[PDB]
């Protein structure tokens, strides 16, 4: 029974949004200081 | 304030990198939805 | 530096244009996924 | 101009809030596509 | 047969993009001043 | 019952176009800051 798996795309998307969260927190911290 | 201008430049550089990451996340989402369509059709 | 201030204004306006384009792409991705759901159900 | 600097900071902090909203939209789109995959394989 | 319903996620995504639209409008009109 | 293929290409093509527009605007933003 073959199956649908777009997991490698969704995982890379999740990784990129996690990286974007860290960069935004860093941007905010640069302005505050 | 020169330090205020420096902080804007460093912040905007970092903000541009955050946007690029979200753009890349978007490209991956397009590939994922195209993979769902291909699986359904083929 | 007046010119440093001018450069930030020009860059941030361009960055905001990039974010608008990403936001519009997101709206299209939402339409695509709703299209897949409508196809499956209807 | 201190006022041009204040204005740049206000614009960029608001830009950063817009990007965070788009990032959270992207999280929901991933959950939606995983939902479509799980439905298809079920 | 089961109905597919990812409407809650797509609804939240729509809301977040509408919030981003209002914030980008605000940023553009601060920067113009 | 659908006898036709699924096609959300109109939406995915527009999404691609907007993300490419954004990529090039982000290069321009980077260029303006360097100069």
């Amino acid at each position: 029974l073959e199956r649908l798996d777009v997991g490698t795309n969704l995982k890379k998307a999740e990784e990129k949004l996690k990286k974007a969260e860290e960069l935004l927190k860093k941007s905010e911290e640069i302005l505050k200081k | 304030n020169s330090q205020a201008i420096d902080n804007l430049r460093a912040s905007l550089e970092t903000t541009n990198q955050a946007i690029e990451a979200i753009r890349q996340a978007g490209q991956e989402m397009i590939l994922a939805v195209q993979g769902v369509q291909d699986y359904i059709n083929n």
